């Protein structure tokens, strides 16, 4: 039976039914490519990953017998798609398994900013006492009216759409910048587009990151273009370290540039308040890359992707995957 | 339980 | 110039301008009534106060000069109104200065109760590393889907419409129980009605408060409803401390039979992590009676009471009243 | 500044 391997993973409880009477399930627990054992390099045939290990061209080539890569989640900024195609490697992603689990996340990292009940929760965890109204409107000092802000999102694909539908009752006005889409999505929904990066920025007190990280977006937000968001704007990122300079936002949030910022994502996970760029820096919430998750998403996407190992092993590579995303490198 | 192929 | 005081504050900074030219304008930060300077219960016309103190009958008793009561702020459960106006008293509120605020808030609260928005900051703050997916699973453990839960609401007024208004993007089902509202509101906004408070508790999955406190509503949430509740509810305060026993919620919450709480608001305020009856229990969010605060909406329900008293001096009580809640009996 | 009528 072929073998089909985790390769950053322990956990194959969900993968294991659905697969037991075709492959090997296996795991390799690897948190790099250099703990993957030599077994899974010459035999393994379908791979599964989260987004904790990164495959370049250089690992894909130790591999000798594999014919499919699952990804179990929506992102794949960590695999190089293009030499997985060349080198006869189809490569796949779980792509709506969690669109409102993140939707509703960022939501509640943009309400955590205006209304601050995290800070407040952990004000009171500190022993604040709040007796008084003025205690009060000290102590939730720089909340602030949503109704009329603009919130700009960069991104209006799965995600980015589906915190638009909630944004809208909040008061809030709509714009994104997306300059791989067609004309139109935004005459559907009902909210307006930019056109370029600056006028988003300009625009926005709120700005939500819903864009994949790819080869052109690196440090999207960076010394220079942060210097065009408006003075005292909120910041979100719950789509991936990578587009967000963690040194600029730092220097911002000091200076009181940008007024708060909550980061699902970091350019280095695991996140730690004590160590990297963002170390001391005030009017930061951070989750530690949870967007996505909840009982049912998980169960949902990692039923997904052991259903997408059958389909290679039984079937066709790639016609009969669902959401092969490198079919023109394949 | 799956096949521990870890190091 | 008539004396006009603020009773359980110090800051007057935007209600001078305001009535400099009509009033002489005092405080007495007090937290009890017998901090009152006997100048006041003597001479003091009008009175503006916010939730921190309560005024019974014996206390109104004891003002020989005072016409008018302004609440800076929605609820007035913390005055007698019936012994004011038998006393020849007007109270008046500020019943609409912060709506979307405290919807918004609660929103917040219920968020954070499905996606661990606040405790997944907590546990980052308490130096837990996530690195893995086995991690975040674990960390993020109870997180949930939104989509197709009941949220139900006690109290359809204000803030009740403004947090279904909200709610129904994110694929909750709203269902409300008012026992004091006519036939009509749920076919207007499209929402379910229930007509007792049982039905509510068993049929939702989340229940969020938003009543007055009233004669009738002390401890609404008990031992004996809490038990009608489902297995595994959340429940949301976001409105009045005494519609909720805590010694009852503590044990639910402890037992497991609440998944999480919310609470904006408390039986005792200021609330304490280290004192009362929810000392240890588990699953509990807490902010410090914050859910109405930003600065627009502050701004906005300090001028309005303020503007307030200047009709009630210059005009006719209580004709000239905007908001005057004890007509009935004044 | 407001008239101080504090105890
Ligand atoms: N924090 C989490 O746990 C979590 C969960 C799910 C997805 N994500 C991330 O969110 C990203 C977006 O996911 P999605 O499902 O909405 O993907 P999607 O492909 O549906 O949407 C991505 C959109 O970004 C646009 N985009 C690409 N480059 C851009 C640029 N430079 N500027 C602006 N727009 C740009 C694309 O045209 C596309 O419309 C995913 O790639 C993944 O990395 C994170
Ligand atoms: N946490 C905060 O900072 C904050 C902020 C604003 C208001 N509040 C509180 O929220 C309460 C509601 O405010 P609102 O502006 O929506 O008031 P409102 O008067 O517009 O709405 C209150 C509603 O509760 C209903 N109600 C009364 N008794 C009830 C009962 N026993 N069961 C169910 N419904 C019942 C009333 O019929 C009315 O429809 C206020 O009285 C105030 O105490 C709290």
């Amino acid at each position: 039976r072929p073998l089909v391997a985790l390769l950053d993973g322990r956990d194959c409880t969900v993968e294991m039914p659905i697969l037991k009477d075709l492959a090997t399930v296996a795991f390799c627990d690897a948190q790099s490519t250099q703990e993957i054992h030599e077994k899974v390099l010459n035999e393994a045939v379908g791979a599964m990953m989260y987004h904790t290990i990164t495959l370049t061209r250089e690992d894909l080539e130790k591999f000798k017998a594999l014919r499919v890569i699952v990804r179990i989640g929506s992102g794949y900024d960590n695999v190089d798609i293009k030499a997985a195609g060349e080198l006869g490697i189809a490569v796949c992603n779980i792509p709506s398994a969690a669109v409102e689990e993140t939707a509703d996340s960022t939501i509640c990292h943009i309400l955590n900013l205006y209304r601050r009940n995290t800070w407040l929760y952990q004000a009171l965890r500190e022993g604040t006492r709040v007796q008084s109204v003025e205690q009060i409107r000290e102590v939730a000092s720089g909340a602030a009216r949503i109704r009329g802000e603009t919130l700009g999102l960069i991104g209006f694909g799965r995600t980015g759409q589906a915190v638009a539908v909630r944004a809208k009752a909040f008061g809030f006005s709509v714009i994104f910048y997306d300059p791989y889409l067609q004309d139109g999505i935004e005459r559907s929904l009902g909210v307006q587009r930019v056109y370029t990066l600056q006028d988003l920025l300009y625009q926005s007190d709120c700005v939500s990151l819903h864009c994949n990280l790819n080869e052109h977006n690196h440090h999207l937000i960076n010394d220079f273009t942060i210097k065009q968001m408006r003075q005292g704007a909120f910041l979100v990122n719950a789509a991936r370290g990578g587009l967000v300079d963690e040194k600029a936002l730092a220097q911002a949030l000091k200076e009181g540039r940008i007024r708060g910022a909550a980061l699902d994502v970091h350019e280095s996970e695991p996140f730690s308040f004590a160590q990297g760029p963002l170390k001391d820096a005030p009017n930061l919430i951070c989750t530690p890359h949870t967007a996505w998750y909840s009982e049912q998403a998980s169960l949902e996407m990692r039923e997904a992707a052991a259903t997408e190992i059958r389909r290679a092993i039984t079937g066709r590579i790639p016609e009969s995957l669902r959401n092969c995303v490198n079919k023109e490198f394949f | 339980e799956a096949l521990d192929l870890s190091m």
